[PDB]
RNA sequence: CGCAAGACGGACCAGAGCGAAAGCAUUUGCCAAGAAUGUUUUCAUUAAUCAAGAACGAAAGUCGGAGGUUCGAAGACGAUCAGAUACCGUCGUAGUUCCGACCAUAAACGAUGCCGACUGGCGAUGCGGCGGCGUUAUUCCCAUGACCCGCCGGGCAGCUUC
């Protein structure tokens, strides 16, 4: 299944590849082909239009994209929504988040949708030979750090931002029901994130509230992590300063 | 090949089969032509192929084995093709070729009823070929292209419907031709400011002053013209259902090319509100129609108050969807039954007639937040009993209430992102979405005219900002520079004198204005007031709701 | 393995269809004909049955031409039998085939005249029309196709009973 599914997906990601070049070399130079003057019908239509290239890219590119799109929400989702081991769930996800970020991007909803709906089918299911929940930080860290890292980056890029809420709520989640274990590193990773991807959106107070405490996780991970580098303490410090000095009171209008 | 009788009644016996089980039904068009590229001889005519001619060409229409569809587009050239033939036959010639007697050669069709409708099927035809080319303009797809040789057949038929109005003996000149005119103003309404200043934006004494460009200048006038003559060659029926689509077609043409006074003139006098009851559901679909882009031509001339009660009409609703027939089954829960949506889907429109609704969306938006910003800034410094909801202050709420919104990605947001900068005052925050938006939007890059509706934008907005600071910070002042107000906000003394002078006229202030000095001394108090004023008045509402139980009591 | 001649339309082919009866199965086209059903079209009693008289009428047979593979009266042989001019085996003429004239007969049998009215039940089948919860074909979608259910005509038949 592994050697058969993965050679399809490739197969698919080729057909579009190919699919795209030829609209975007052939027929995108056919399209605005020549001159750029006068299009006797093209001016007219200029009041609730676009633009030649998005005009027949849709005829030429939309096919596989729209392909692709539909193979990934049935493949994995359609047909592995969840089962026992085998990961190749992870590089799945991360294929997809690609797309989304390429070709459209009203996919994350769907894709997102999916997969919050799944994860609610297991964490609120519970009734099958799958996964024996209990003590398995593995596969549960793997899927988590996946899914933050896609979700994070990826409302962070389409500027998106419904997404990401949605992806921290979901992370949250996986902390209140993922709590019974001390706790593994990519916490400051993510933390760091995070904290970053917020700074300006939300106020420096809170963005500053969140630096300080990747701050203080450097603390852990160093005593555990440790970080030979006074150029790191110095940054660290500098975040913090700014993040901290930055509104001394809101607009609440 | 021997006159005009076996040929003639093969004529017959071929347009007789016409409808039935065994048709074959392409290869009659192909037996027409059986009739004609062996049909070389002579005076006789040209001459009396015309007729035929119309019959094959009507072979050229009813191989389809219905009416909804749409035409091969090679079947579509051929048809041109015929039409287009059957144009030469029918200049060059003049005898009139079902009818008028000469000399004799070589008829007869005085016999059957009148040589005249039968004449008049050539109107019959072009109308219909319209209408097939309307059908087109719905089965093809739409951001992208089979799309633009049909584009071209839509220029070509362009073409044919010109042509067939300055042939019009009709019986000679006015008194029905007025359906080619309908038609081909249907071919003029929807076009465009470049293409109503060509003749005054393309320099017209740079222009060419060959009769040419005066018959380009004059093509320019030439449907406005047909307003004014053809009124009569239908002025003469009242049919409601006609009458109320017509003049509907007609204020669209004043806002865009003209005045938007002659336009605002027009609707008001015709009073077309009652009128739309008798009228039937695609008269309907035009005032709605109308009504949008006459908001869309108050907010281009500038005025937020008629762009505000214009596109509130279709904005208390979110129903423009179906309208222009595109909505759903359920696309809330409303929106049943199926077969009848159908109805739309068949009747409603092609895509070059429409508009973008974010545009519509967000010029409603704007109008209404310059009247609504500096009004609630005022509620806010205690005039609040006129607060009323329903309205952009509601439309605006909903986007309010996001605990999340940083920067703006969709066009409501930025919306909300400029009407939070007008609360706090700053120009600055008007600009970012006026330009940024805009750009995404593309709500600025639809309009020549977005180059005036900027300058009517920023000054608007440089003097409400300016009000909505005034209606806080009036309690701090003692004084002011008004100068200052003049150089900060992009002002000039003149207008900002006569901003001011209104100001403390109508909005009633405490302030005594020295205009020759450009000095204001104001001292008006109280920050406790904001209580004080606000417990009277929780106080004084107490005896009048109290009387309205006395009165129901007794 | 190839060629020629003449004959013949298997299985599919059925208490199925069409024709007044005798009869009628390879493909495709042409020529004229007919039943049933549909119809708020036309005519207005123009009908039913039939001496006289008339058309068609299996197979065999007769006359004149063509053809003659196959089968085959007659005939010549071989057996079986007391006898065996037979049943059975071999050969074989007329005939069997086609064209043009005659012949008018059959268990030409449903052994059952033709036209009309009235009087049980039930399930099928061929044809037309009409009504319908749905699957199914295609062009993505009520063109008209196939399958399912019911109803109305007239047709070949069957089952059931104080």
């Amino acid at each position: 299944l592994e050697d058969v599914v993965r050679a399809y997906l490739k197969l698919a990601e080729e057909k579009t590849e190919a699919a795209k070049e030829e609209s975007q070399q052939m027929v995108l130079d056919i399209e605005d082909l020549d001159n750029i003057q006068t299009p006797e019908s093209v001016l007219l239509s200029a009041v609730s239009g676009e633009d030649t290239q998005d005009r027949t890219d849709r005829l030429l590119l939309t096919p596989w994209v729209k392909f692709l799109w539909e193979s990934y929400r049935q493949c994995l989702d359609l047909l592995r929504n969840n089962s026992r081991v085998e990961r190749l769930y992870h590089d799945i996800a991360q294929q997809a988040f690609k797309f989304c970020l390429q070709y459209t991007r009203k996919a994350e909803f769907r894709k997102l949708c999916d997969n919050l709906r799944m994860h609610l089918s297991q964490i609120q299911r519970h009734h099958n030979q799958s996964t024996a929940i209990n003590l398995n930080n593995p596969e549960s860290q793997s899927m988590h750090l996946e899914t933050r890292l896609v979700q994070l980056d990826s409302a962070i890029s389409m500027e998106l931002w419904q997404e990401a809420f949605k992806a921290v709520e979901d992370i949250h989640g996986l902390f209140s029901l993922s709590k019974k274990p001390p706790k593994p590193q990519l916490m400051a990773n993510y933390y760091n994130k995070v904290s970053t991807v917020f700074w300006k959106s939300g106020n420096a107070l809170f963005h500053a509230s969140t630096l300080h405490r990747l701050y203080h996780l450097s603390r852990e991970m160093r005593k555990n992590l440790t970080q030979d580098e006074m150029q790191r303490m110095s940054t660290r410090v500098l975040l913090a300063t700014l993040s901290i000095p930055i509104t001394p009171e809101r607009t609440d209008i | 090949e021997i006159t005009h009788a076996v040929v003639i009644k093969k004529l017959n016996e071929i347009l007789q089969a016409r409808g039935k089980k065994g048709t074959d039904r392409a290869a009659q068009i192909e037996l027409l032509q059986l009739l004609v590229q062996i049909a070389s001889e002579n005076n006789l005519g040209e001459g009396v192929i015309v007729k035929i001619k119309f019959n094959i060409i009507a072979s050229l229409y009813d191989y389809n084995p219905n009416l909804a569809t749409y035409m091969k587009p090679e079947m579509w050239q051929k048809c041109l093709d015929c039409i287009n033939e059957l144009m030469d036959i029918l200049f060059a010639n003049p005898n009139i070729f079902v009818g008028e007697n000469i000399l004799e050669e070589s008829e007869n069709l005085q016999n059957v009823d009148q040589p005249l409708r039968v004449r008049g099927c050539i109107l019959t035809l072009v109308e219909r070929m319209d209408e097939e080319f309307t059908k087109i303009m719905q089965n093809t797809d739409p951001h992208s292209q089979e799309y633009v040789e049909h584009l071209k057949d839509e220029a070509q038929v362009c073409a044919i419907i010109e042509r067939v109005q300055r042939y019009l003996e009709e019986k000679g000149t006015t008194e029905e031709i007025c359906r080619v005119y309908l038609r081909r103003i249907l071919h003029t309404y929807y076009k465009f400011d470049y293409k109503a200043h060509q003749r005054q934006l393309t320099p017209p004494e740079g222009s060419s002053k060959s009769e040419q460009d005066q018959a380009e200048n004059e093509g320019e006038d030439s449907a406005v013209l047909m307003e004014r003559l053809c009124k009569y060659i239908y002025a003469k029926d009242r049919t409601d259902r006609i009458r109320t689509c017509a003049i509907l077609c007609h204020i669209y043409h004043h806002a865009l090319h003209s005045r938007w006074y002659q336009a605002r003139d027009l609707m008001l006098m015709s009073h077309l509100q009652d009128n739309i009851q008798h009228a039937d559901p695609p008269v309907q679909i035009l005032y709605n129609r109308t009504m949008v882009q006459l908001g869309i031509c108050a907010f281009r001339q500038g005025l937020t108050k008629d762009a505000h009660n214009a596109l509130l009409d279709i904005q208390s609703s979110g129903r423009a969807k179906e309208l222009l027939g595109q909505g759903l089954l359920l696309r809330s829960l409303q929106e049943r039954n199926q077969e009848q949506e159908k109805v739309e889907r068949r009747r409603q429109v092609p895509f070059h007639l429409h508009i973008n609704l974010e545009l519509l969306e967000c010029v409603y938006l704007v109008s209404a937040m310059l009247l609504e910003i500096p009004y609630m800034a005022a509620h806010e410094s205690d005039a609040r009993r006129r607060m009323i909801s329903k309205q952009f202050h509601h439309q605006l709420r909903v986007g309010e209430r996001q605990p999340l919104l940083g920067p703006p990605e969709s066009m409501r947001e930025h919306v909300v992102a400029a009407s939070k900068a007008m609360k706090m005052g700053d120009w600055k925050t008007c600009h970012s979405f006026i330009i940024n938006e805009k750009m995404n939007g593309k709500v600025w890059d639809l309009f020549p005219e977005a180059d005036k509706v900027r300058t009517m934008l920023v000054r608007k907005i440089q003097e409400e900002s300016l009000r909505t600071y005034l209606f806080t910070y009036s309690s701090v002042y003692d004084s002011i520079s008004m100068e200052t107000l003049s150089d900060m906000f992009e002002l000039d003394l003149p207008t900002v004198h006569s901003i001011i002078s209104k100001m403390i006229i109508n909005e009633e202030l405490m302030a005594s204005l020295d205009q020759p000095t450009q000095t204001v001394v104001m001292h008006r108090t109280e920050p406790t007031a904001q209580q004080n004023l606000a417990l009277q008045l929780a106080e004084k509402l107490g005896s009048l709701v109290e009387n309205n139980e006395r009165v129901f009591d007794h």
